[PDB]
């Protein structure tokens, strides 16, 4: 809880915090916010935060149901035969192409960090991310 | 303008799951789903492992951007056809197609319940979920 | 796991049938074209996968066909099969579209294991082959078999909008039962770890569901209560099943048509008797005797004086323990199961007092004195036989004291000790055995009718047939059942499609029957037959087990069905199951035959103060030996009498399937499964729906479907519709012994429907590129809409990717 509040002075112009530096804050903190996040905070103030509001953003940044079960919802979905093996190239499109996508250096540069050969373990990188 | 790339790209995922190259079958299936027909000829000169980038340069070809699917009707000549007489053709021609994605092509494309169906609105309806 | 020996036998199963059309008429191979075939590294590599998917390249000849592997992903290497090592393949089909493996346009062997494969891979487990349902087991929880998974499939107005499951079969079981006043079986079968136990469970629970109230809810909840008590007593860990049922279990059961089970009976036969004296390691004896020591209190171990597991002679010591398995938590339940079998509380502590009795008996060590029980141990029998409320010293007569007949004089003489340790073991056997036959009588006693049953659900849960390389007596038992089974099957089979034709006027002479009743013959026929010379064997004086061998073989030269065994000839024979030859060796037969309490030690046990006692052996015969001594002689009655029952049911059969010898889920083993397809009779099925006028459907469905294969002969007010269906068929092409006209009906061949379909798509090629666009764009649409589903999910990783980006 301190390093809330160091986090947020280091970014915080006029006493609010825009969502952008909130977001870089919260993963910082090692929090996972996506576009959906900061869709509901935006609804709510607008584009820059109190540390009230800041601190509610954060509140909702949680996600305890995250775990490896449900992050491999997609990766399994192109998983035909249950191997639980994807190719490189085939969790790259994913990563790419839908959702809040990365850019191809993004999801290439993530990949390469958590294996070099071709065939991943799409159950043991969601695993891996998830700390 | 009308750029179509980033759909041509996701659609070759889409069949292909996610690999760079997609198998002849798929290939076809995925053509299809923009209204491209080839014939006997043409399939046989297709490359034998077709990747993304070959189908991105082949979609930018034959995809018609002015009348994607001309194929179920084509506006320029001078057409109805009974719902289980519909039907029953879609089965004859063996479809890969469920019982409820028949349903839900058949309220897409005729919202009442009219006996006969046009194929000009099928095409109509189906360049608007591209 | 795979063996050599499935390897082979498994080929031997695999056959070519159909054959491929690569080619157009041109001589030019379909762009694309793919096929199954058995070549390739991905097999030679990895004995799980059989077939691999390819596609014959341009330029391959008719003779010999060049592929490049697709499935499972490969080199892009082309390499040349002959056109015998390939097989047609159902490309664009959805696996979870339909429900019956007939429905597939090809049914050749790899179209068939993938069919199932990715039903299995989706968790869509049972699959029929109709009359027989396929259930493989998943090996976890697929949450398919809830409350409420059973009230909707109770309650879903038309039966055929879901997807096959078990209670699919007890909903059309119990609607024909109730529908036109017919008894029916529902015979669950498959080897050890298939998912018997928990189909004819949850079959059961289904039965026991009622809309609105059971008044009989003491008798359902004293049969519910049967399945923890029946396991306990009949159910032992092995190698290869934590839970195995080593007893065959037959049950009737009354069931109101809303559900709730009004009355039941439970038979129990040929129990493993054996596995209470030795098992092997890494297997226990039965759960009750470790629930029972773990899980009773103190007082009760006062009581009957109780050791540990490990201390007991009976129990393997190395394997008293076994993972996920709370053998104390399941003497709860057992103890509230007998209560709810309206068992008293003395009843209760007769019935432990007995079990503490055998393992106390158990622990008894004799001694080479003649024979003699040491001395040390005097005490310990005596309170073992006060455990089972057996005279203790009449028990100690009867084991040492041994009366032979030499002329016509009774000689008393003594018991060695190695056959006074027979006699106490075949104590401990039988009145295990007993006290679990009187458990199944008293729980009967409480849920039969009195008059017996009118009209009954019958349940039948046992072994397939079994096939080791060293088979023995327990085997052929097993195998003899089976081959009465598959009689039904082809029975039912044969009456039904034979009351169809003669219903609709069509002719019976075309259809086919394989009998198997000359197999049956020569292993069961009171004459001449494997099981009468093994009862001849066992009643003469000097039986030995090659004399039965070699009274087979002498007696049976008269059909191929027995065949003398080639290696070591004398104690081995082999069988011609309708499954393949089976090799059976006689070593022991006439021992494991004989295995059954007979004599004076069984008037001691007659002559208990205890009622229950008393009940366990009681109106059983003194014994010379009789053939009711028997073990094989008991058991052909048994089972005549229980298929007599069978055969007067309409039948229902599950065959269930292993798919893997590690019980782990989504792991598919095609040599295994293949091997099983072929002995559940699944294949068979396929072969046996496809014969003769196999399509069958009425004018109206007939016109429905083919009309376009001459449009103005269907499209025409002025002929009925049976005409109608004459002038399609007339002038379509079709012979006229590929159709046949019923009274309601169009009858078809396979044959004739195929080119019926391939007829009418000519007629309509204008509408191929038309229907080819409308498919693939909403194919394309419903993929999107299955991602669609996914996106929250994929948010998720996206954000812990950034997250992690952060952090470097
Ligand atoms: C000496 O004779 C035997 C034969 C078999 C057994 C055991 N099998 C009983 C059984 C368990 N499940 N299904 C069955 C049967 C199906 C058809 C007939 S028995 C445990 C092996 C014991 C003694």
């Amino acid at each position: 809880e301190s390093d809330v509040r160091i986090y947020f002075n280091e970014k915080s112009s006029g006493g609010k915090i825009s969502i952008d530096n909130a977001s870089y804050n919260a993963r910082k903190l090692g929090l996972a916010p996506s576009s959906i996040d900061e869709k509901k905070i935006k609804e709510l103030y607008g584009d820059n935060l109190t540390y009230e509001q800041y601190l509610e953003y954060l509140s909702i940044c949680v996600h305890d149901k995250d775990n490896v079960e449900e992050l491999i919802k997609m990766f399994a979905h192109f998983d035909n035969n249950c191997t639980g093996y994807l190719t490189k190239s085939q969790m790259k499109n994913i990563l790419t192409t839908w959702g809040d996508a990365l850019t191809d250096q993004e999801a290439i540069d993530a990949l390469n960090a958590f294996s070099s050969e071709d065939n991943i373990d799409y159950k043991l990188f969601c695993e891996d991310i998830l700390q | 303008a009308s750029d179509m790339e980033e759909k041509f790209r996701e659609a070759f995922i889409l069949f292909s799951s996610c690999s760079d190259h997609i198998e002849m079958y798929k290939f076809f299936e995925l053509m299809n789903s923009f209204g491209i027909i080839l014939t006997n000829d043409e399939k046989a000169a297709l490359p034998n492992d077709i990747n993304m980038d070959y189908w991105l340069n082949f979609a930018k070809k034959h995809y018609n951007y002015e009348q994607p699917f001309k194929h179920i009707n084509n506006v320029n000549e001078q057409v109805q056809i009974k719902i289980d007489n519909f039907l029953g053709i879609m089965k004859a021609l063996d479809t890969r197609l469920t019982e409820s994605d028949l349903n839900i092509l058949l309220q897409i494309t005729n919202p009442e319940n009219k006996s006969t169906l046009n194929l000009k609105t099928v095409s109509q309806k189906l360049t608007e979920s591209i | 796991a795979v063996t050599n020996e499935e390897i082979k036998t498994a080929s031997k199963i695999v056959r070519r049938v159909s054959n491929v059309e690569a080619f157009d008429k041109s001589g030019s191979v379909f762009k694309g074209y793919q096929i199954w075939t058995d070549i390739s590294p991905t097999i030679e590599n990895d004995p799980n996968i059989m077939f691999v998917k390819c596609v014959v390249q341009q330029g391959s000849k008719k003779e010999k066909l060049t592929v490049v592997q697709i499935d499972p992903p490969g080199t892009g290497t082309p390499y040349d099969i002959d056109p015998t090592h390939a097989w047609n393949c159902n490309s664009q089909v959805d696996p979870m579209s339909f429900g019956d493996i007939g429905l597939l346009n090809h049914t050749n062997i790899p179209c068939v294991l993938d069919f199932l494969k990715h039903r299995y891979l989706k968790n869509q487990i049972y699959t029929t082959a109709v009359p027989l349902i396929v259930a493989i087991n998943p090996y976890k929880d697929l949450g398919n078999t809830t409350n409420e998974w059973i009230r909707r499939y109770r309650d879903t107005a038309d039966h055929t909008k879901l997807p096959p499951h078990v209670f699919t079969c007890a909903r059309e079981a119990l609607s024909n039962l109730h529908g036109v006043n017919k008894s029916q079986t529902i015979i669950v079968s498959g080897e050890s770890g298939a998912g018997k136990t928990e189909a004819t469970k949850q079959i059961m629970r289904y039965f026991a569901s009622s809309k609105s109230g059971n008044m009989d809810l003491r008798i359902q909840t004293a049969i519910m209560a049967a399945n923890p008590v029946l396991e306990a007593f009949g159910n032992a860990k092995t190698i290869r099943n934590n839970n195995s049922s080593r007893f065959g279990r037959f049950m009737q059961l009354v069931i109101s048509h809303e559900g709730g089970i009004r009355y039941g009976s439970v038979v129990a036969f040929l129990l493993e008797k054996s596995r209470i004296i030795t098992q092997d390691d890494n297997e226990r004896s039965y759960h009750i005797f470790y629930q029972f020591l773990k899980g009773a209190n103190s007082t009760m171990k006062s009581k009957f004086g109780l050791k540990g597991v490990t201390e007991y002679k009976l129990l393997n010591p190395n394997s008293t323990e076994v993972s996920g398995v709370d053998d104390v938590k399941d003497f709860e339940e057992v103890i509230e199961s007998l209560k709810n079998m309206e068992l008293s509380e003395s009843d209760i502590e007769v019935i432990f007092s007995i079990v503490a009795g055998i393992l106390t008996l158990g622990n008894v060590r004799l001694i080479e004195k003649a024979a003699a029980i040491m001395d040390e141990d005097m005490g310990v029998f005596n309170k073992a036989c006060e455990l089972m409320y057996l005279d203790p010293e009449l028990i100690k007569r009867e084991i040492l004291i041994k009366v032979t007949v030499a002329g016509g004089t009774k000689i008393e003489g003594r018991w060695n000790k190695n056959d006074a340790e027979v006699l106490k073991s075949s104590l401990c056997k039988a009145m295990y055995e007993k006290l679990f036959l009187w458990i199944i009588r008293h729980l009967n006693s409480r849920i039969e009718p009195e008059g017996g049953f009118k009209t009954f659900m019958g349940m039948l849960d046992i072994f397939g047939f079994e096939v080791f390389k060293n088979n023995s007596l327990e085997q052929l038992f097993i195998n003899i059942t089976n081959e009465m089974l598959q009689k039904n099957f082809v029975d039912i089979v044969f009456e039904r499609e034979s009351k169809l034709y003669k219903d609709e006027g069509i002719s019976t002479a075309e259809l086919k029957y394989t009998s198997n009743k000359e197999v049956i013959n020569v292993l069961c026929e009171k004459g001449k037959s494997v099981l009468s010379y093994l009862e001849d064997q066992c009643l003469a004086p000097g039986g030995t087990d090659e004399k039965f061998v070699s009274s087979c073989a002498t007696n049976l030269k008269e059909n191929n069905k027995f065949t003398p065994a080639k290696v070591a000839s004398n104690k081995n024979f082999i069988i011609q199951h309708t499954i393949g030859p089976i090799q059976y060796c006689a070593e022991s037969f006439l021992l494991k035959n004989k295995d059954v309490l007979r004599g004076d030690l069984v008037e001691v046990i007659k002559d208990s103060p205890n009622p229950i006692v008393q009940q366990l052996f009681e109106g059983q015969v003194i014994e010379k030996i009789a053939k009711g001594s028997l073990i094989g002689s008991q058991f052909l009655n048994q089972l005549t009498s229980l298929m007599n029952l069978i055969n007067s049911t309409e039948p229902h059969f599950i065959r269930c399937i292993k798919p893997n010898e590690n019980k782990k889920p989504l792991e598919w083993c095609e040599p295994k499964i293949l091997i099983q397809l072929h002995a559940l009779s699944i294949l068979e099925a396929l072969v046996l729906r496809q014969l003769g006028y196999s399509y069958r459907r009425t004018f109206e469905e007939f016109l429905y479907q083919y009309k376009f294969v001459d449009i103005a002969a269907a499209e025409d007010s002025s002929v009925e519709n049976q005409n109608k269906c004459v002038n399609i068929l007339k002038l379509s092409g079709l012979s006229e012994s590929m159709y046949k006209i019923g009274k309601s009906m169009v009858f078809l061949k396979q044959e004739g429907a195929k080119i019926l379909t391939k007829i009418q798509r000519e007629k309509l090629v204008e509408w191929e590129n038309c229907v080819s666009v409308i498919e693939a764009a909403i194919l394309k649409h419903k993929y999107k809409q299955k991602v669609n589903k996914n996106i929250p999910s994929l948010l998720r990783v996206q954000a812990h990717i950034r997250k992690k980006m952060v952090a470097q």
